[PDB]
């Protein structure tokens, strides 16, 4: 039969009997109205999680299968939206009405479904788009210590995508559901909710529901990569992801590995990550891009976890605490920080500067050390020096305000040439304002044809219009 | 005195980049054997656990 | 309806219903029995129903001793979790986990009771409108301000200040604020217990605070369930009032080690460390509902043991996580005469950003933390070559960093009895204030005795005089 | 006895690790399910529910005392081990003793830097 | 014959034969299975018997995804093994853990399927006959040689040019040797799996290889037995055909991780820091098949991630038990720009004896080894102080020195859309020679960056001429 | 069979360590408790039951001799592990065998300052 | 073997002399039996029971007011960790206890005792006269001084350390190896003769040295001597 008899509850699991004709990853549904997945069959009891609140589930309530295989709504509908892991609304716009739906559980395209990356994804940070390239079906790790600026740099990347037809779901994963609120309230500040979707399993939720929340935004994510498009997943931070699956495992009674988590971890967030790829020209040509999260202990990056997923991706953005409180923003460690499956994305017009400005900052990282005193090294040094200082002072970028690539090339290209190696440290900021402001007020040529081209043919004009900004305003 | 303070100078830098040297190589060594001897010590608690868990 | 105990071991007791249903999960049972004989014992033992387990029993943790029970005891459902009274009436009395009073002033009489588990609130109940919380204490408002409606932790080992500065701060919030304020003990010393309650009875501040303490000696079931005692209270002045309320809970420390015996108790796997699997979600269910919503606000101080000087151990880095603000006390400053102690290097908070605080607060709280650590990479030096070789420019910036150390220190009012030092309360404007006059370089030609325990820079300039200098 | 007839009193307790560990052998003979260390989860409650016992009472009372001086070994320094960071927990300050003080000629061999009392001023005298 | 699925936990899956008999260990079983009504999920899955568990009920392991799967669904004793085609008609093609064909060019249509779990070869059949292998490739042939038969460990992080060094071997036997490899890939980045597949699609090297896949993505069942595929196809080259044959294992580091998965799955005890207890049996049942006989022979080269770059593990200690030589690829090297990036001093092989290979080819590696030490040992007086104040004994040293560390060089062939270079062989004569020339002081007036990417000596001597 | 009539014989064990590997495997299947690096509590009376055997008879019985020369491999030189320290307790003396002197041209590469004989000393020639 | 110690005690009334090479294999049998039992396991795997099976054999080895029992006892140290349960439940019935050091022995420094670790009862100044007293006092000060100073020798050079630490290191040197003896039961080993040293001249042995009257003598005379006449000859012995 349909319906079975609960038998057994503890925190969160529970056991039934009848059931007879449920499905191994079954949805099936309390009498109460909350939800579980059906995980172990055995031969006379069925093992169920609980998808909710479990104190109001006791023994002798009846349990009803729901025909399905645990499945999310997903369309066109969600785009501007806030829900939870199961795809239920939370931001009190009223209902859903999604025509398709798609299990959490899919198996990653083939080896010949895809193709190497040759499109970029702007991020509209001048360190990552210059000196750590992404392309539109990559897998990079955003990794450092609590408070460091690793979901601003991720909604800094959602809010530069307002132009390009990319779709970005958020998903987070044990947070505070204060933060939710501040982290939807900054993007419908700055409109980012016209082409974004929100996935929601705050530190109050089941574990059950944080362990299930980036497959259902993953699921979300391959329906516009299916049909051609291109889709950014964002998962707030792994580290929490991994905490609640171990705690589902040491409940289900697993014995434990390494740093107490399950053997099954590593699978866990392979099986996550690998799906999110660029497509063949004959499966439509689509992508789905990936920027994970994950925390470190006082800086460890040699923990389980953090090399657990350092394997699977294509490369990491490193974040200094020391560096936030030094009044850095956003904080970069471009001299650890690389892209193995970038840079064949990267337009022309960055390459022809970003040679020039990894050539100087490795310069710069090595002698900055000794030089530490004010003058004591010579003039082939001090060169050195001093353009490492300018350069790290054009790094500097403040929140929620992303620069458009066309923007970025013209400043990048007035550094790494030396046109400021005569102004003052201190000045190199407003210089920056400045110079953009001018250049886009009375010299538009030269944004639109790198717009268009996206290469440098004749800079030419871009040296003299320069020439006369510097001789009338400072 | 002027060659003396060159040669003291020159003396004090190059013993104490040998002595800085000595310093990361003996913390070198000493932390892999704080790596090993706590990793060691980890991999026995949890051994304990799953003893203990199937004693029941 | 009607159970009976069926397995006693230590704090854990089976329970047996039959007829009618089984209770909920989190329900309150109570077993009231009287002796039939002399060979028997009185009993009043009230117990938390923690999991279901077949054959119509349950598994439950018994919130005092289980010594004297007898298996066949018959067992009462409440057909609700633990209720404690809320309202006015519960000010300036002191109370055990299960709310029963403890002092002999008589029974409460207030007019509801609330249960210890309820939801929090929801996204759409949110509140965005940060802003600053006053203390008064010039380490915390300038390094590391507070938000309302936000959670600050106070991390340390044993002996360096937490519950001296978490006691200065009740009276604090009592004095000016004329707020409401809610002390939980959390595995309580009771020679501890003896003294907030004196400190409180005597300043006057006990009128307008709530103490729930039971005591460290309890069993683990209690000692799990009272910071829930103390918030669901705090709970009814923020919804039910529309008030602002501070929450003070000392040492969450004991409250992961009571969660982590109950799993042992109860049979589950150890988990990193012998934590408890279920820690993250258990910390997350007390520190979710302390929110500010558009009822009103409810704030919370929180002070964490660190054992051993390990930061990395499970209890203080699942409390990180839910921390708005995070002070470190270092036991180096507190025998040095340096009083809270609070290190200013280690010290920060989240609403330390020029879009919630002003750009002079922004400013003087950078140039203080980076003249510190300038000063600390020049120790070494200035101990082992005469300070002689020290530049003009350095030797300008250490006497800076070292009028501006001991111009973090302030004497407090509960600790006057100890020093003799009246005690002082110093607004957010005289803070940047003094910190800025330091650092402008305006007041230099002062002895740095000036500025050791003084309150507002004023005070400092009249004792330069009063030490004839 | 003596603390309720209004006198002083002192209890030491030469080894509180000895009696932990006399409690984890009946504990796991009588199948109580282990915890950190092979320890019982309801460890904490016996020595808590032990050195609570020793108090000042109140004059109402009769003003009578009991102190106390439990007494703790550590394996090769391990201060952080579980019987020691849980009876660290529960009591009002802590003396420690180094094994290379002691082979150097400090003789008592106290840790003054590590080792504290919160008592400490209300204790002692004017002088 | 007709079993029952009786219980379903992940991967692991339990079923109850009647009327008949049950099936062996390792044997696989089937499940097709159609849809009844429109709340049921089509099913195609194979799964293979781990071990007997009396009341006529037997337990396996899945080698797909379960999802969909219901008590009572009717299960297909296949009788065997996991069978998969063999023949030359596997060539130039890609294939799944149970050999069916992953690309579209239709079914393989092969004569016959070999058993995946079979004996290896006994005692009586082995072959003590030590020669050597030429690879072309100028670090390895002199400094690690490889022996017919042989296991050889290959070490580098993610990026050194693992991929790019296999492509260049499995090209090398394929344009001189005519001889045919098998490349096997274990917990391995889809995206990796497919940059080597189109750069093996554009240097022809397709045609004389097969591939196989078990992906990072793959449940643990497939990720334990692909490396197995591989190797029984490689099998039928040796005893059927007479060949001599290499075997590429992307990282048997997944291979041990994959059996430590399975292992927890199952609930047996753990072993030291948390891999599987059977770790030494299983890396044996793979390893001893790699062997060379009286019919013909297979070696293997395999790749190790060594995890928090510490030796001691388990894993690489239980490897090491079964390899007879080390290459690693140094990132100080990959940085320096040598593109190979073979470090010479930590490379080794057991055939590297003077009682298994001439006392000419031993005496040439042991004066380089030797000198590449030696300029080791000096560069610090060479970059603190000037370079005038080296002796002349020293100086020449470094001189010689400085062109063999460049001379170790040599442009790889699948290398051309990286730096545009041809590509270059250097035969086991030239070689020897060429070291030999450089040592004995005959050849010290040709410039260093002559030395650099060239392939053989004397094409340093006409680029030095050439250059101006 | 050679000792017990009267003739001399010598045994080798190629290596002891797989010799313990193999039982730990055996016993961990049979899921007996685990101890000291997953190995059972029954290990040491595995090789001590093997190497107590090998002796020189009295002439009563024949004056015949069994003599051993079991082998252990060490990870990365740890001399200290559970299974090695477990059989020198049983040997009558050592031979220890360095990678290190081994890479600098030293053979046999033997450790005179670890290696030492407990029946040294009386077995050798006067000479 | 305690058994039959006891009958000469309790009803002979003698003075007797008991040795155990191994204790710990008394330990790790109960261990190998414990699981068979039913038991549950405790740290390291070792028996529930361990202490109480300690003291049942280690209380009934005492001396009474009809005799006496002295023993002597060795205990095996697994894998050299000194924290393991079987080592660690002994220390407690102990009247001296004798701990020796790897570190020594292989240096060549027999019988390799380690003089920081090792204790016993009768240390005290109630016990043992002023002289020997001092010098055990002197003893054990001058190795922990040289201990702590192994890292600083190791980081900066011999010519940094001051005049009183140059001095501190040799004679710590000599102390080491003067604490070296050829036992008689060890012919085959050290090739020496083997030696017999009385109280009187151990004590005036280390004064001599502590108090510097031998600081001209090579560390190399005081090594596999008995006495401290002898170091004297074996300088001499060498020009
Ligand atoms: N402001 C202060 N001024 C002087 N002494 C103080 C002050 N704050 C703390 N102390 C001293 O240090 C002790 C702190 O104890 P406690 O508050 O329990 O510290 P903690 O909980 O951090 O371990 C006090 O009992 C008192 O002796
Ligand atoms: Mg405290």
């Amino acid at each position: 039969s349909d319906v079975g008899t609960v038998i057994q509850v503890g925190d969160g699991i529970a056991r039934a009997h009848g059931l007879d004709n449920v499905m191994s990853g079954e949805l099936v549904e309390f009498a109460n109205g909350v939800m579980g997945m059906a995980l172990n069959l055995e031969e006379n009891n069925v093992g169920i999680v609980i998808l909710g609140p479990y104190t109001g589930i006791k023994e002798g309530d009846e349990v009803r299968r729901t025909g399905r295989i645990m499945e999310v709504p997903v369309g066109e509908e969600l785009i501007g939206r806030v829900v939870n892991a199961l795809g239920q609304p939370i931001d009190g716009k009223g209902p859903i009405n999604a025509k398709e739906f798609r299990p959490v559980e899919r198996k990653a395209p083939g080896v010949v479904d895809r193709q190497p990356v040759k499109e970029p994804l702007q991020t509209g940070i001048k360190a990552i788009d210059a000196m750590i390239p992404i392309g539109r079906g990559q897998r990079e790790l955003i990794i450092g210590d609590r408070q460091t600026g690793k979901t601003a740099i991720a909604i800094d990347t959602i809010i530069n995508q307002k132009g390009q037809d990319v779709i970005c779901i958020y998903v987070a994963i044990g947070q505070k559901q204060s933060t939710v609120a501040q982290v939807v309230k900054t993007l419908e500040e700055h409109g980012a909710m016209e082409y974004t979707i929100v996935v929601a399993a705050t530190a109050s939720d089941p574990a059950a529901l944080q362990y299930i929340a980036p497959y259902a935004g993953c699921a979300m994510g391959e329906y516009f990569r299916d049909k051609g498009k291109h889709a950014l997943v964002v998962y707030d931070d792994l580290s929490k992801h991994a905490v609640a699956y171990r705690q589902i495992s040491l409940l289900l009674r697993r014995p434990p590995g390494r740093e107490a988590y399950p053997g099954d971890v590593f699978y866990l967030h392979s099986r996550l990550l690998e799906r999110a790829a660029k497509l063949s020209d004959e499966k439509g040509g689509g992508s789905l891009t990936a920027l994970p999260i994950i925390e470190t202990q006082a800086g460890d990056v040699s923990a389980y976890i953090p090399t657990n997923v350092i394997s699977i991706t294509d490369g990491q953005i490193y974040l200094e605490s020391d560096l936030f409180y030094s009044g850095i923003r956003p904080a970069i460690n471009v001299g650890l920080s690389v892209s193995r499956v970038g840079g064949a994305a990267q337009i022309k017009a960055m390459k022809q500067v970003a040679g020039k400005l990894r050539l100087d900052l490795a310069q710069y990282r090595e002698l900055q050390a000794f030089a530490q005193f004010a003058s004591d090294l010579d003039e082939a040094t001090r060169a050195q020096l001093e353009r490492g200082q300018r350069m790290t002072e054009i790094l500097k970028q403040p929140q929620y305000s992303p620069m458009p690539v066309e923007k970025q090339v013209v400043i990048i290209y007035a550094g790494t040439n030396g046109y400021l190696d005569d102004i003052p440290v201190e000045k190199v900021k407003e210089f920056e304002d400045g110079f953009l402001e001018y250049i886009e007020s009375k010299h538009p040529d030269i944004l639109e044809e790198i717009r268009e081209k996206k290469a440098l043919d004749d800079e030419l004009e871009e040296k003299l219009k320069k020439a006369i900004k510097e001789f009338k305003a400072t | 005195l002027l060659d003396a303070k060159a040669s003291e100078h020159a003396a004090r830098m190059t013993a104490m980049k040998n002595a800085t040297d000595n310093a990361n190589e003996l913390i070198r060594t000493l932390t892999l054997s704080y790596n090993r001897a706590r990793q060691a010590a980890i991999t026995q608690e949890i051994t304990e656990i799953v003893a203990g868990a199937n004693a029941l | 309806t009607r159970g009976r105990v069926i397995q006693v071991m230590g704090p854990v007791v089976d329970v047996k219903f039959e007829n009618g249903h089984l209770p909920a999960i989190y329900n309150a049972l109570k077993i009231q029995h009287k002796a039939r004989n002399e060979n028997e014992v009185d009993i009043d033992l009230t117990l938390e129903v923690a999991l279901h387990l077949g054959d119509d029993t349950v598994r439950t943790i018994a919130m005092a001793s289980t010594d004297g029970l007898i298996r066949g005891m018959e067992v009462i459902d409440t057909g609700a979790p633990i209720s404690v009274p809320v309202g006015p009436e519960t000010l300036g009395r002191m109370f055990d986990v299960l709310g029963e009073p403890i002092d002999e002033k008589g029974p409460v009489k207030a007019k509801k009771r609330w249960p210890i588990h309820r939801p929090p609130p929801s996204l759409s109940e949110q509140s965005t409108e940060d802003e600053i919380l006053e203390t008064g204490i010039k380490v915390i408002d300038l390094l590391a301000p507070i938000p309302k409606g936000g959670k600050i932790g106070l991390f340390g080992g044993a002996g360096v200040g937490k519950t001296v500065l978490i006691m200065e701060l009740i009276r604090n919030i009592a004095y000016e604020h004329k707020g409401f304020s809610v002390f939980a003990g959390v595995g309580e010393r009771s020679r501890e217990g003896n003294e907030l309650w004196l400190e409180m009875k005597e300043s006057g501040v006990l009128d307008n605070t709530v103490l729930v303490f039971g005591q460290m000696n309890e069993p683990p079931g209690a000692r799990f369930r009272v910071a829930l005692t103390g918030l669901t209270m705090a709970e009814y002045f923020r919804d039910e009032e529309g008030k602002d309320v501070l929450l003070f809970i000392d040492n969450i420390f004991r409250f992961a080690q009571a969660g982590s015996e109950v799993s042992a108790l109860l049979g589950r796997m150890p988990s990193e460390v012998g934590y408890q699997p279920t820690l993250a979600t258990e910390m997350a269910e007390l520190q979710e509902r302390i929110t500010s919503t558009r009822r009103g606000s409810i704030t919370s101080v929180q002070a964490i043991y660190v054992p051993a000087d390990d930061l990395t151990d499970p209890a203080p880095a699942t409390t990180f996580a839910h921390l708005d603000a995070t002070i470190v006390l270092s036991r180096e400053l507190a025998e040095k005469g340096i009083y809270p102690a609070v290190d200013p290097l280690q010290s920060t908070s989240r609403i330390m950003d020029p879009r919630i605080v002003s750009e002079e607060h922004y400013e003087v709280a950078r140039r203080v933390r980076e003249i510190l650590q300038r000063y600390k990479d020049l120790q070494d030096i200035i101990a082992i070559l005469g300070m002689e070789e020290l530049s003009e420019e350095d030797k300008l910036i250490v006497q800076r960093a070292r009028k501006i150390q001991r111009f973090l220190s302030q004497p407090f009012h509960v600790a006057e009895h100890f020093t003799g030092r009246p005690g002082k309360y110093v607004p957010i404007e005289d803070t940047i204030r003094g910190f800025k006059e330091i650092l402008d370089g305006k007041l230099d030609d002062v002895p740095e005795q000036a500025f050791y325990m003084v309150g507002t820079i004023e005070e400092a300039v009249e004792k330069a005089k009063k030490m004839k200098k």
